[PDB]
Order: structure tokens, then C-alpha cells, then sequence
RNA sequence: GUCCUAAGGUAGCGAAAUUCCUUGUCGGGUAAGUUCCGACCUGCACGAAAAGCGUAACGACCGGAGCGCUGUCUCGGCGAG
RNA sequence: CCGCAGUGAACAGGCUCUGGCGACUGUUUACCAAAAACACAGCUCUCUGCGAACUCGUAAGAGGAGGUAUAGGGAGCGACG
RNA sequence: GCGAGCUAGCCCUGGCCAGGGUGAAGCUGGGGUGAGACCCAGUGGAGGCCCGAACCGGUGGGGGAUGCAAACCCCUCGGAU
RNA sequence: UUCUAG
RNA sequence: CCGAGGGUAGGGCCCGUGACUGGGGCGAAGUCGUAACAAGGUAGCUGUACCGGAAGGUGCGGCUGGAUCACCUCCUUU
RNA sequence: GUGGGAGAGGGUGGUGGAAUUCCCGGAGUAGCGGUGAAAUGCGCAGAUACCGGGAGGAACGCCGAUGGCGAAGGCAGCCACCUGGUCCACCCGUGACGCUGAGGCGCGAAAGCGUGGGGAGCAAACCGGAUUAGAUACCCGGGUAGUCCACGCCCUAAACGAUGCGCGCUAGGUCUCUGGGUCUCCUGGGGGCCGAAGCUAACGCGUUAAGCGCGCCGCCUGGGGAGUACGGCCGCAAGGC
RNA sequence: AGCUAGUUGGUGGGGUAAUGGCCCACCAAGGCGACGACGGGUAGCCGGUCUGAGAGGAUGGCCGGCCACAGGGGCACUGA
């Protein structure tokens, strides 16, 4: 599982300024950290459509904020996908 | 490549390291060499399982350790295995890659209970042996000798077969 | 409604190479068709395991038809070795 | 540009429409018959725990099989649906 | 008693299939999704696979019938890793 | 258990 | 060279159309039965599966558009 | 964000009794078992009942509840492993990042199919016994596919609350669960019941609206033939859109 | 539910009153479609006309405009 100190290590590394408990770059941050963690439980456990359906939500909500980014300032959106990687 | 090899240990304390994955084509069997202390060697066993890197063995003392193989007397309840060491020592007594091996399902004193692999069930001796882990063979089923006939590509009779003749010829026939 | 039997033919098929009454009766194909092919089906005696209905591809297998084409034939008549 | 012709001569599928059986490459009755006959890949019952069970053998013994119930023998059909 | 230099097999050990055609697993790259399924394009080269010599055969017709011959000649045909 | 239509 | 028209072949969209046959609707009324509304007599309806002259039935799932107290456990409260 | 909290949400492994039917031993008789009454059936080769032992699936009593989770179907003996949703408090952080959704894309009862185990019990089909006029059904005795699991395929249904989603406005009384508080009660979610306004053709919905208003959706528009025929897509097929 | 070889564009050029793939050469390949393309069914389009409280339904013969056809199918001449 995730843990709480893994946690703060993502928020301070994605963080543009000290205190970004929440913001795009912490969101995101933690919806693909979710995601590959998720998924990767569902390569073994073929069959838990309960949590594979749980996690096709949270597949929306990150390019929905992802979205937002490239809405207001696709500069940093660039910064923001290379970082992280995804788009293909 | 038309020839056998091992087929039963009884020199123990030695070191076993599981060879490789020499899946073999001569019994069902699909065995890796396995390698002992010494350096001495055999094609053993296809038990599935204990991966290429090897490591393993067996013992009068014990090890459950999948795979791996001692006596009747030294082994657990519920559990299942192969190297069927029939009579005291007759090295393999049955399973070949024959998956569903037997299943000490319940011992008694100087005998030792057996799930019959095949299709029943009674019981062992003493020291008698064999060792866990499962066999090898995936499935060994199956697989098809589509518009031919593997068969032939048998090596392994055409020996074909008839029944209605034009006769009246072989045994029982 | 019954008399006997161990029950007493079911699904698919059907004049099939199991149907002699028969070139059976209707349909199509034709200038006429006792072969076909479809359909009925009173199945002289199909039938699920020596399978039963069907089944792409496959066959020097068997039978049915059309074009294409030629002495196979309407008698051939000439010729070469 | 030329002849009736321009793979010029020579070696080189007639095609189609349909039906029945057996799926299919096969194999076989040497000197008639290559087939809807066996063979099959594939199914189902099934005898057998080993020193197997069945086959040769006067007793040894070989076979089986240095196989070991995803196996070895007995079989009626013979894809697949 | 006699025989697999007949033929049916089986064990051991070599040799042999001119050319050509069809283009599955794969691996390379690209393709909208999370990874993928999966698509396409390239490469690729299997199959008792196709077209065909030698070679294996011997349906379908032709000759031959005190033959060339106690099974052969002619046209034809199937198989062709 | 069943006993038409107006 | 392009082309009106004519030809042989190949497919596509459709109307007619046929031995025969599946069903569907009428029609005075016919036979055989009770399925259904009162627990319609086994409460009914349903996805489906098998079976049964025919309505239907039995099984797995379920929905009540199922209801009485002809009986049990109690519940919930001053 | 952080900090708590609840739960039969899920899926992987694992163990736990209770009993069920078969198997070996003990004991011990003559009847059992069964209905509306019987019969078929079992049993003197000693059954039913009790004792003890075994093996095996399959569920999971009491707690358990008108209660709980969940997107829908649907989900309950304990165990731990990965994991989803969802709820109070701090008001810290981003800064309108949103609400609906043709098609798609995924799920998704139970029946069924495909292959590969397994089959204690239940149980269409089928088999007897009854039954009546008739018994292809109710009732009783057997018993197979399935029901069980892995994996792949179907995706249908009174799939129900017969009633899209979101936010916001309009009295209340009351039962219960969850999270917080100055915890005789106020607070936010969630569940049952009564009941003002209001809607209604009718019942009844009624801050869990069938009230009042805003978005975006799907569906209506006479009864049978029909949810069928035909064309199309899909499945191994039964069918299915 | 796919549609396309003069098809989409370009260079040059024929022809025409002159634009234009309008016809041709050579070149690169795009152009289109659910904001319903290709196909099928049908058709003269409007001013106006009938009806309608109306919005909206129908309809458009004679009068008028633009257009089409001259039995069916084409082509060129003379020529503003």
C-alpha cells in the first residue's frame, strides 16, 4: 500500500511552492500514483470489477484536471506529462 | 533425443540446485539437470516448479521445500506427490508427469496412506519414499495434429488400428 | 375404448442406394425425362452409436444438368506413315 | 514496321451449374477392381497399480516398459457442428 | 526339413526429392485507452499446403492376346519435405 | 370438472 | 483519340412469382380439456432450461402489479 | 491536504465448527420410511435408532436486525494479503478545474454453452408410486444435466422504487445507523415510518417529491397481428440487438 | 456508412466571350461523410394558393418569374 511518508515525498516534489497540499501538481500526482498501483493489482486478481470500475472513475478525473491545465497553460502541461509520462 | 537418465535419489546430505529447464521429450516428463555438491549430476525429475536457479534437494532428515523427496515415514499429512516410491527403495513408484500425483492423505505405522493418483487409494510401507512438489507436465494435454496426424509424426504407432477386418485374425479379435 | 408385451420411436430425416404397388402423386427443368432436383410423405422394411440430420474444403470415387468445343454421331469422304 | 496470324515450332486446366457418400494428404486387394473399403487426427465405454493387464513361451524368458493412470493395453465410430 | 536376394513387415545404417508458387507463429516499427486487448504495415518464412521433372503410381481410354513380355508398349492421370 | 351468442 | 447506339459476361437495388409449407387475422359455430381473476382449486407473473394431444408443467434465478389470523418467533411502544 | 470513522463493497490465499450423505468397526432388535389415507421403496445377507471412527464437498445457524455496504446486478464463519467506494472535524491547499452525455467502452442475476476438475445435498428432464374420467402437473418414493471451482463465451429479466442524472427553493413530528460537538441537545451524511404547503384523473409522492425552478439525456404518442416477418450487426449454438 | 482515378490540388496548355479537371499532358496525392456523405425513394422550384384564432398544416393548373423538354438518344454547322 501507499505509505503516508511516500505520500509528503510526492506532495513536496510536485509542489511549485511550500505548502502545496493540493493543486494540479498534487492531484495528478496522486491520481497516477493511484493508477499504477491499482492496475497493477488487477493484472493479478483478473477479476475485481468493483475496484476496476473504481478505478476507471479516477482514469477520468485525472485527464479531466489534466484538461484544466491544458485549458489555462499547456507551458506548464508540457513540464506537467514529461515529469510524469503519459500520453501515447 | 531417444534416451533416459535418472529416476529415484538415495544419496542424500547432497546439495540440491535445481539444474535448468531441460524439458525433456521421452515420457510426459519434463526434467532440468540437477546439480549436486560434488558435481555430479542427472536429468531428474519434472516435479514443476523450483525454478531454473535451483535449489534444493532432500534428506533422511527433511525439507519439505517443494519438490524435493524423503521417506514415507519423514513426511506431512495433506499433502500431495509423485516420485512414488512404491516398495522400499524402488525408486519411482507411479506419477509420471502424470500431475495428480498422491496425497499422504493419512499414514498408519509402518504404512503410510496414498491418494491413488490414478483413480484409488491404500497404503505404503515404512521408509518408503517420494517426493513432493507437483509434476511438470502443463497439461500435457490437448494440442492438435490438425489436417495430418502428430501420430505418424508419432514415431509413435501408426501401429493403426482396423476391428471390422476382412478375417477373422488377432487375439481377442 | 381396450387385449397382450420388457418397454411398445422420441428429436432429425423420407419414395433416400433403407419405398417392389411405381415410369407413387404434385412441382421445376424439356419438343417430349420410368434417371435427376425440390416437396408430400399410406416409410412394402430409416432412426442416433456398424451413430442420426447437416457440413466449408477436399476426391483419377458415383450420379444429375448448361455454355465452350470437336467425325462420337447425321454414311463420311481424302490422306500420311 | 510487317504476316491469316507476334507463349509464332516444342513442351503446356475445358469451364460451369447440382446432388449423394466418405471429411480432408493418404493406404490397400502384386497380373482385372485405389472405392462410399481400412487408415485416421477426434470421441465413448473399458480391463490394469505394477514383479502390471493382454501376446508369443514346455517352466526359463522376452514383450510390455527402464512405461508407471495426462499412462499401458480391449474396443464400436471415425473432422467439426 | 526347406525359404523375406518373392513379398508384408519390423530393427540398424547411408543416400535421395530440378525448378517455382502460396504466404500462418514470430520479431521490427506505427496505431484512439491505464497498461492492454486488438488493428495495420514491414520483415518473415511454417504446411503430411498448391503448380509441376526426375522419382513413386499404375484409375480413364488405345494396342497387344501361339505378344517384345506369364503385365509389357501408347496416349492419359494421382503423389510431388 | 364443464354448461354459446344476442 | 473521345463518343449515340448494339453485343457477351459479371454483380448490385426492387416488383412479380411458385408445388409447398410456418404462423397470423376473420367466421354462426365445432371437439378436448382448465391454465388464469376469490389460495381459479398448485397464488400468479417472469429470464431461461428441459419435457407434455393442446391450454401448460417441473427445475435455477427472481418480481410482486401475491394476501389471510384459520398457525409459530416475538416485536414496537406507557 | 490532513486527522479520525464505518461497512455482508471487491478479489487472492487460508484456516473453523455445526450438520449432511456414503464408507470401516461396536452394540442391538423387527420393522422402517412415508401421506389427506396409502402405495411404490428399503430390511432376517439384521434396516430404522444409538455409540465410535473415517472421508468428502457444500453452505455458513445464534448473533442478525424493519440493520449494513455498493455504479447496477448484487454481497454475509473466522484469517491476513492487495484494493475500490464513501462519511464527520480542521478550514489549511488549487483555483471554476464544472453539470448531462448520441455512439462507444467496461460490468452485470440465474438459466445455458465451451473445455478442464469435482458431484455431499438439492434437482427440470426421465423413472416408478398415487391420482382422477383423464393425470404427461399438485402429493410421495428414486435419480441426471446443472447447482460447485478455474478459465473463456453469452448481457438477457416484474434488471423493481415498474419511476435519468445534477444543483438550488418550499413546515414539521418521529424511528435508527454512521461521523463530530458546550454529548437534557445541536450538528453533516445515511436509512424506515407519519404528515403543511403543493402536485394528481386516480391512488399516493411529500427536503429520500410523483411540489417549485434551471441544464443535458433516453423513452412516449390507439388495441391485436408484435415485439413478429424481412434486410443488417452479433453467438459454438439456445438465441440476442 | 461508408464515398472517390480526372478523383483533390498543382505546373504548364487546348478550348471557349472568357473562370474552371471544362477537355488533355506531366506531377503530388488529397478531396468527402452523421453539422447524414454514397445509394435508394420521389420531384418542376418560387411569387402566390387553400386552410388556420394562430404558430403551423396542405399546395404551387390558368397569370408571372427562373428552369426543363421537344416521339427516344446524341452531335455539329451557319451564326452577336
Amino acid at each position: 500500500p501507499i505509505t503516508k511518508e511516500e505520500k509528503q515525498k510526492v506532495i513536496q516534489e510536485f509542489a511549485r511552492f511550500p505548502g502545496d497540499t493540493g493543486s494540479t501538481e498534487v492531484q495528478v500526482a496522486l491520481l497516477t500514483l493511484r493508477i499504477n498501483r491499482l492496475s497493477e493489482h488487477l493484472k493479478v486478481h483478473k477479476k475485481d470489477h468493483h475496484s476496476h470500475r473504481g478505478l476507471l472513475m479516477m482514469v477520468g478525473q485525472r485527464r479531466r484536471l489534466l484538461r484544466y491545465l491544458q485549458r489555462e497553460d499547456p507551458e506548464r502541461y508540457r513540464a506537467l506529462i514529461e515529469k510524469l509520462g503519459i500520453r501515447g | 533425443q531417444y534416451r533416459i537418465i535418472d529416476f529415484k535419489r538415495d544419496k542424500d546430505g547432497i546439495p540440491g540446485r535445481v539444474a535448468t529447464i531441460e524439458y525433456d521429450p521421452n515420457r510426459s516428463a519434463n526434467i532440468a539437470l540437477i546439480n549436486y555438491a560434488d558435481g555430479e549430476k542427472r536429468y531428474i525429475i519434472a516435479p514443476k516448479n523450483l525454478k531454473v536457479g535451483m535449489e534444493i534437494m532432500s534428506g533422511p532428515d527433511a525439507d519439505i521445500k517443494i519438490g524435493n523427496a524423503l521417506p514415507l515415514e519423514n513426511i506431512p499429512v495433506g499433502t500431495l506427490v509423485h516420485n512414488i516410491e512404491l516398495k522400499p527403495g524402488r525408486g519411482g513408484q507411479l506419477v509420471r508427469a502424470a500431475g495428480t500425483s498422491a496425497q499422504v492423505l493419512g499414514k498408519e505405522g509402518k504404512y503410510v496412506i496414498v491418494r491413488l493418483a490414478s483413480g484409488e487409494v491404500r497404503m505404503i510401507l515404512g521408509k518408503c519414499r517420494a517426493t513432493v512438489g507437483e509434476v511438470g507436465n502443463g497439461g500435457r494435454t490437448d494440442k492438435p495434429f490438425v489436417k495430418a496426424g502428430n501420430k505418424h509424426h508419432k514415431m509413435k504407432a501408426p501401429n493403426v488400428r482396423g476391428v471390422a477386418m476382412n478375417a477373422v485374425d488377432h487375439p481377442f479379435g
